């Protein structure tokens, strides 16, 4: 895996271009922001164990049958199952988030992902929705503690979610 | 893996019967070749690096593979070609020895041409590398032992494609 | 993980305990002759996928089975010299 | 690079990143700045680093395949030089040594060594760029640039 | 396409006048 | 070929995290010396303390017939 | 501690510590001064902030084994407290969080377990004691403080509050 | 020795010799003869042998550390080239490379890059050595000993 | 292993009480210490190889021991000195960078005397070469460094004797 | 591992003779017993937790091993404490309903010495933590039972030291 | 023994006995009185056993070791008998094939090649040994011993 | 191991010198009874069953060792008899080709007497089968070739003592 400068300086000798000027750009761009990338990394690690509980809470009440007997949050052995998953994305999501790259989630989280979840049956609707129910906790913890441009915090999850969502349309 | 003289006697084998005589006569003719088969063996042996070197800069050296973009760039890339270069060379090695193209199919063929393809790595360019081994080791061995040698060269190089 | 490529992971042990159980064997140089032939029949189940060692003749397992038997060896060592063997 | 690192121990334990780490990514992406000043000074002025260091190498080690009437060989050579200087610049920019280990320095003896182009030249050339570079550069900032001309003379020793 | 052996083609005057020499060689 | 003889005790330092089930760490036994390098550097970074080494098969100072 | 931590993943990779290693561990040796005075600061008040959480977390929670009447178990509860302070600060002077795992934090659950304490009143204290180090130390020193008492919080915190499948309503003991 | 390689080979498989191992044991012990002369040969000649092949070799490859007008330098590049010589002695002698591996081939590469010894000097110094060797023998012995000289020459590439 | 500041916190925390003055004025001292520590790292990093190539030349070359019938005779064992040279300078660097000699104890004397008597590796020699390349390290880092070095060296041969 | 049939069988094997009268005597004792030994591996496998928590309480807890500078001190150590008691009552559980004691010689004492004093486990500690596992066991099953399962502690404890 | 083998069960999954192996275990050692006793009428009989079980071995197979005219070897085979009798008394006593496994079955191949002792004939000799003592005992208590004698005879095979 | 070529090596290496006179004048001696070493061994390898049938006939059978309570009692202790047997014999006849006995204290003198101790095994017993089978392959071979297995099973039984 890489993060954004490693990628950023290896392309830096593939494309021939070099440092130019729209690199260099990118790369002030970039570094303007990573101090508010370790700070929502900050405040995802020391809140993790309530994100996680809080989507899984809404997801349930947002899909009454998935623990209703036949659902897939039936028994408690299925909803640790839930939890485990939600703290893993949660997780490498943050870790997308310090990197400011996309390369960490391709790599440890979305590679095989589909086989898994297609050999256990695990169904791929509720889980973009609780990513997007920690990505919305989330950001509501990043406005309680003050941050204001953390644009960046939605990139992971919604793209985990259109890395994981079936084709619609 | 089987020989040349394991291929005859599974030939004899599955029809349940001894070695017919022309299949003794192809065996006599393996036995008389023996002597320059080590022979080929043993200077291939001696000059492995040289023939990959040359290999190299007459196929691959100052064309896009070693540009970057590339499948060479990086020293890396570069030295992972060189080393599957010299598993195409000890391999076509036994394979001379051993008077057959089984080794080849079982230890480098079999879905070399999958990986490759997963990797990224090109197909042509590798072929290409491979005839240029063919010369370089002709030139090296002489003429009969070149193209002994090049009858598992041209394998390598049709079992990629 | 076992190295900066692989990533470390959890399972809750619901998911442990209601899985099938692996029946895990440990070699001892006290156990009874039988239980150490045991113990070695699982060695030969897993590296070989099957016990082998009697259809192919492998007839050097007896000196192996000596030297973890005796304890000269591990049941480390025993699998080390097996992926050596010629079998 | 320090963050790869880092975010690399986290996942081998299975945790979120500690905060003694984070503080080690917040410092490196605060010296961020510094260190791609740094690495457009590299970068702007890698001709005449090639162009002093090449003549310096000439004539400190003669019997070298570049140094020997091939056109090409001298032109490969010269390139070479190059683009060292400028995977240095990049490493700059990360703050680490991993980009130009992964390009430049993990399989270089073998690739050299295909080449037939003995390392020890190598070594000479690159102590012959290291001192031309540390020529124009201020102590602080040959603090940052040198260890990694160091890391590519290690990886180049036979 | 299974022959390549015409792009195998590899890759004159010397450039330095008494190559491979020592500056003020006693 | 050249055996050592090793006695060590090597216990686990993550059995509460993976909870695997216990095992015996003090063991003795014969290791060949091209792996006893290896053995020796994975036994002191695990922690463990290496107790007697003996050259149970060769002999020292051997320069040739070591296989 | 941070250096220990570098020197391990190298040694596992068998090399040298590279420049960049070598730069962050500048950095927290630079940073040495500020690590000792917030240490120094968490020390000296170790006391109160430990009486005043208690207070608090006695108002919270009343039905724990520190409120059951024995004198034992309030001074083991307060001196299990103390000592999760001390272990911040041996993080704040280390650098990082291996002293807060390798002391009290691998194995917690279980050593709860076997003693007998719910580790949900655990959390309520520690809650508590959150609250009163970010009430004393300054915005900075809290700032960096409190992430180690979260790290602490985030190993017992699940599974337990928050709930959501009620009606909000807290007053249904009777 | 070829003796050890054929009963180990025995041994591996927990088995008496196979008429395969007799026979390579049979063919080895008729050559006793022809073996002991060559390594009569080697050791008679090894100061000329050394010699010639330094000579060749310092015409071959000037800028190397022999010559580079130190005596001890020099001095010790010869003695490595008549060692050599005996290790290659000693192979034809046991009639396998297991000698020449266990005294000069095994970490010949790092030995000599502690050194500073360039190894492709040293390979161009072996192939000068074997020059000179094998024309001090007929073809028979010619083709044992240049085996063990590619031997070296291979170890050090 | 441990470093100075884990043996810091290890010796407070066994009393069960806060770092003591005396205990911070000593991670003070290794705080400042620690530029030249890191100093002395980049240092030894960049010049291991040449290092060990000195204390080879300046310790064990030329003397019985690289005769035929030394220890260091036979490439095979010139290569494992040389090794075991290398490991002890990293494992030395890993020592002063972390101002604490318990990794030395732990990775590099656990099992090492006995392993050397076992050989027949000559421990006088042994004691000698990692003086040597005490020296070699001291003329490349300077006397002040080359002395906290040293430290380390010398605890490695006061284990070995 | 052996039980008390087997080793009966052993003692009689080792004459060359069948079972004399009082070995019949010991193998109809065993018998009668087999009852009251299911019911204790009943009552020990459905209160394993429960035992091996009061038997901390009864002993560790409290002491100078579980302040700090103990060997039980810090949660890590403590939590591998409770798991050494918990493979102690279980192999305990093994031996009583077998009969024999060969099983906790060759699972729970083979090497538990060296370990400890490697470790720096205090064994005066362990020993009595087995005792007051001993008592706690008594209390729980009776008086019998309780007896069987102290005789296996003991051989456990004396094994130790 | 079955005890044995119930615990090394529970142990190979580290876990206590399971309920069900808790009354197999108790439904073992409530049959001990019949264990017993069927282990003392094998003693006592063992030797009219091997009497009438050598005599109709020799009937059917006179041409072997024991009925070649030597003393010894006859009264060693009569010995080995009884020792297998014995060791079937062990088993039946243990509710299990490990005694005779562990004492007259392991190796039993290698000890009887070497004794030049030709196996089908001690399998013809363990059957009469197996016809003669099922008829002395009632048909409930045979179905542990027969089993028995059959384990001697697929291992001997 | 080492045979006598390998022994005579190492012997002139450790010097640095080339093979003297004499040395040169035992390899003959060596290399001229290389065709009754080979048909000693194919004989031995042709024997080998009945060989350790017969010592252990002359040696073992009919004592107290085979009866009850004698470590040859039970099946399993008699097959590992002959199979130690066994390997003495074909170790032997390693040893008697290679000349040399490094093979024998290589790979079965090594801790042999230890593990004999351990286990029970009379080690006395033992050596009147090494001297029986010495026999038997004296009586079965001739006296010279007898003679030259002798020296081997008399390492044999000089190790064992
Ligand atoms: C060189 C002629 C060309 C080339 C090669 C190249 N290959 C790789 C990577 C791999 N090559 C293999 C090959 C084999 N697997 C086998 O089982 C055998 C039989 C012995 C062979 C030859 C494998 C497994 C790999 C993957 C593992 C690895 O990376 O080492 C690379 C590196 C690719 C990368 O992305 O790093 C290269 C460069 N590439 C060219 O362009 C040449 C034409
Ligand atoms: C100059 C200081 C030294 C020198 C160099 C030299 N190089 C070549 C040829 C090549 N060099 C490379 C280098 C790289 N490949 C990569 O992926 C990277 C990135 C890290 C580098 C730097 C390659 C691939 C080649 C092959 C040709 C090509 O570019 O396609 C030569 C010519 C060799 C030949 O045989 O033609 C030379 C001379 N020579 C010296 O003497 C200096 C010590
Ligand atoms: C000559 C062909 C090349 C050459 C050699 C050279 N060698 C040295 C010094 C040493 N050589 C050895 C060699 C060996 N040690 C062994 O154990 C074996 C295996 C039998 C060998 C071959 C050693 C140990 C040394 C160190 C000195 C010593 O003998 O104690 C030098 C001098 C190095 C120096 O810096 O003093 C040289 C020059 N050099 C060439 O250029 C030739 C290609
Ligand atoms: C060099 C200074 C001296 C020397 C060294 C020498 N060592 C060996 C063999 C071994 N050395 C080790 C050492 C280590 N193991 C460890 O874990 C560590 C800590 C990092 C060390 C230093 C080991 C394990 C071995 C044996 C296994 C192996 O080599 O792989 C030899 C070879 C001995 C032989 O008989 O072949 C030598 C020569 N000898 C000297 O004379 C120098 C003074
Ligand atoms: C608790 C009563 C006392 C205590 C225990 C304690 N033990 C260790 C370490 C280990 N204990 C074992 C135990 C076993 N090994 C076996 O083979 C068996 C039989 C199946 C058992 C029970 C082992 C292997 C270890 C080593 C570590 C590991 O898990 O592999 C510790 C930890 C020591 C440390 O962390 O340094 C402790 C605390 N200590 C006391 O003070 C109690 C009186
Ligand atoms: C009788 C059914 C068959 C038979 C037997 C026979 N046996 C011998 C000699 C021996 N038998 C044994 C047997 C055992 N040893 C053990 O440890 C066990 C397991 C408990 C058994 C069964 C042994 C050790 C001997 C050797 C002598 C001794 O006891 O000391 C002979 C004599 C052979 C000879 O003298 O060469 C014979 C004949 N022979 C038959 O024909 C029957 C089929
Ligand atoms: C027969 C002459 C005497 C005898 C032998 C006996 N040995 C064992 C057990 C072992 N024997 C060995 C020996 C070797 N194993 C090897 O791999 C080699 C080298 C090829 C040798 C020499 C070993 C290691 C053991 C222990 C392991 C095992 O059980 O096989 C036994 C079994 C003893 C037991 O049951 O514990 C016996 C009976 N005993 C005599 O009484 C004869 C005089
Ligand atoms: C073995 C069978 C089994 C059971 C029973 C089980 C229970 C269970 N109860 C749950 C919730 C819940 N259970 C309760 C209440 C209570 N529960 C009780 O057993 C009490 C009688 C009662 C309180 C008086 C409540 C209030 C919740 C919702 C918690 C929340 O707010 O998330 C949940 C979480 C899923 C959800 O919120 O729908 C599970 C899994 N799991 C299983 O696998
Ligand atoms: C540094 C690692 C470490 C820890 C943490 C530790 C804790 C610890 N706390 C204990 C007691 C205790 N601990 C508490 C604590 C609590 N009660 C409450 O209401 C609170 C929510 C909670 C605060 C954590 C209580 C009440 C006891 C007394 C229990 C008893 O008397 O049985 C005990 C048992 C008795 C003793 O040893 O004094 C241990 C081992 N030991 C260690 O080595």
């Amino acid at each position: 895996m890489q993060d954004k400068l490693t990628s950023v300086a290896k392309n830096c000798d593939l494309t021939g271009s070099s440092l130019n000027r729209e690199v260099v750009e990118t790369l002030k761009e970039f570094l303007a922001d990573g101090e508010k990338r370790v700070q929502v990394a900050g405040v995802i690690g020391s809140n993790a164990a309530e994100i996680v509980k809080t989507a899984v809470s809404l997801l349930f009440q947002e899909y009454p049958e998935l623990v209703s007997p036949g659902g897939n949050a039936y028994t408690t052995r299925r909803y640790n199952m839930y939890v485990r998953d939600m703290n893993y994305f949660l997780r490498y999501c943050s870790y997308a988030i310090v990197a400011g790259d996309a390369s960490v989630l391709d790599e440890r989280l979305l590679a095989g992902l589909r086989d898994t979840f297609n050999s256990l049956g695990i169904p791929l609707g509720p889980t973009a929705r609780s990513i997007q129910l920690m990505k919305n906790i989330v950001k509501e913890k990043l406005v309680t503690a003050g941050m204001t441009n953390i644009t960046f915090v939605d990139e992971p999850f919604d793209y985990v979610v259109r890395e994981i969502s079936e084709t619609e349309i | 893996m089987q020989d040349a003289i394991t291929a005859l006697i599974n030939s004899s084998d599955v029809q349940g019967r001894y070695l017919d005589p022309s299949s003794l006569d192809k065996l006599q003719n393996y036995f008389q070749s023996g002597d320059m088969r080590a022979k080929t063996a043993i200077a291939v042996s001696a000059n492995a690096k040289n023939i990959v070197t040359k290999t190299v800069a007459k196929s691959l050296l100052y064309t896009d593979i070693t540009a970057p973009g590339g499948n060479m760039y990086t020293c890396r890339r570069y030295a992972a070609c060189v080393r599957d270069l010299d598993y195409f060379l000890r391999y076509a090695t036994y394979a001379m020895l051993a008077g057959d193209t089984s080794i080849l199919d079982e230890r480098i063929l079999n879905g070399l041409r999958e990986t490759y393809n997963s990797l990224g790595v090109p197909i042509g360019a590798t072929i290409r590398s491979v005839q240029a081994m063919k010369e370089v080791v002709t030139s090296l061995v002489g003429a009969d032992a070149g193209r002994e040698m090049g009858v598992y060269f041209d394998h390598i190089a049709a079992g990629l494609s | 993980g076992v190295s900066n490529d692989q990533q470390g992971l959890q399972l809750p042990q619901s998911y442990s305990m209601s899985a099938e159980v692996r029946p895990k064997f440990v070699f001892k140089q006290a156990a009874t002759l039988t239980q150490k032939q045991e113990a070695i029949a699982a060695i030969y189940r897993h590296v070989f996928e099957r016990d082998v060692t009697d259809t192919y003749g492998f007839t050097q397992k007896a000196e192996l089975e000596s030297q973890l038997i005796g304890g000269n060896i591990s049941v480390k060592e025993f699998v080390r010299r097996l992926g050596k063997s010629r079998l | 690079s320090i963050i790869t690192k880092a975010i690399a121990s986290a996942d081998r334990e299975a945790r979120y990143l500690s905060p003694g780490e984070l503080r080690t990514i917040r410092d490196f992406y605060n010296g961020g700045e510094n260190r791609l000043r740094i690495a457009t000074t590299l970068i702007e002025n890698r001709k005449e680093i090639v162009e002093r260091g090449s003549l310096k190498f000439w004539e400190c080690c003669p019997d070298t395949p570049s140094n020997s009437g091939n056109r090409t060989y001298r032109a490969s050579c010269l390139r070479d030089q190059d683009w060292y200087i400028r995977l240095i610049a990049y490493t700059v920019i990360v703050g680490d040594v991993e980009p130009l280990k992964d390009i430049g320095i993990v399989g270089v003896k073998e690739m050299y060594e295909s080449l037939e182009i003995p390392l020890r030249n190598w070594v000479e050339c690159i102590r012959c760029l290291k001192e031309v570079t540390l020529d124009l550069l201020s102590r602080e900032d040959a603090a940052e640039v040198t260890p990694y001309f160091d890391c590519l003379i290690q990886g180049m020793i036979p | 396409s299974p022959r390549h052996e015409n792009q195998l083609r590899r890759e004159t005057v010397p450039d330095k006048y008494n190559p491979r020499k020592a500056n003020w060689a006693a | 070929m050249r055996m050592f003889k090793v006695t060590a005790c090597v216990p686990s330092q993550t059995r509460i995290r993976t909870q695997r089930e216990l095992q015996n760490t003090y063991f003795t036994k014969l290791v060949p010396y091209d792996n006893w390098f290896r053995e020796q550097q994975r036994i002191m970074k695990m922690g463990g303390k290496i107790v007697k080494v003996q050259l149970a098969t060769g002999k020292p100072g051997m320069n040739t017939g070591l296989l | 501690s941070i250096v220990k931590q570098m020197i391990l993943n190298a040694d596992e990779e068998v090399r040298y510590l590279t420049p960049g290693e070598i730069h962050a561990l500048q950095n927290f040796y630079r940073s040495g001064t500020e690590r000792i005075r917030l240490a120094k600061v968490l020390a000296q008040n170790e006391k109160k902030i430990v009486e005043r959480a208690t207070q608090k977390f006695w108002k919270i929670c009343p039905r724990t084994p520190s409120n059951s009447g024995n004198a034992r178990k309030t001074e083991a509860a307060m001196r299990d407290i103390g000592w999760y302070i001390r272990l911040v600060s041996y993080c704040l002077l280390a650098g990082n969080e291996k002293p807060l795992e390798e002391i009290g934090l691998i194995g917690m659950k279980e050593l709860y377990n076997s003693v007998g304490i719910p580790l949900e009143n655990v959390r309520q204290y520690m809650l508590c004691v959150k609250a009163e180090v970010s009430a004393m130390l300054t915005p900075e020193d809290a700032a960096e403080v409190i992430p180690y008492f979260d790290l602490i919080l985030q190993v017992i915190s699940s599974p337990g509050a928050p709930y959501f499948q009620n009606n909000g309503r807290t007053d249904w003991q009777r | 020795s070829i003796v050890t390689e054929l009963i180990l080979n025995a041994d591996s498989e927990s088995r008496y010799p196979a008429p395969k191992e007799i026979q390579v044991y049979q063919n080895f012990v008729k050559t006793g003869e022809q073996r002991i002369r060559i390594a009569k040969i080697l050791a008679e000649n090894e100061q000329r042998i050394v010699q010639n092949g330094s000579a060749r070799f310092w015409e071959r490859v000037p800028n190397t550390p022999s010559n580079s007008g130190n005596e001890r330098k020099t001095a010790s590049c010869q003695r490595d080239q008549g060692w050599y010589i005996r290790l290659i002695a000693y192979s034809v002698l046991a009639g396998s490379e297991k000698p020449l591996e266990e005294i000069g081939t095994i970490g010949i590469k790092e030995m000599y890059n502690n050194l500073e010894i360039p190894l492709r000097n040293i390979v161009e110094c072996m192939r000068c050595l074997k020059e000179e060797a094998l024309s001090l023998m007929s073809e028979e012995d010619a083709l044992e000993v240049s085996a063990y000289f590619d031997y070296v020459m291979r170890s050090l590439s």
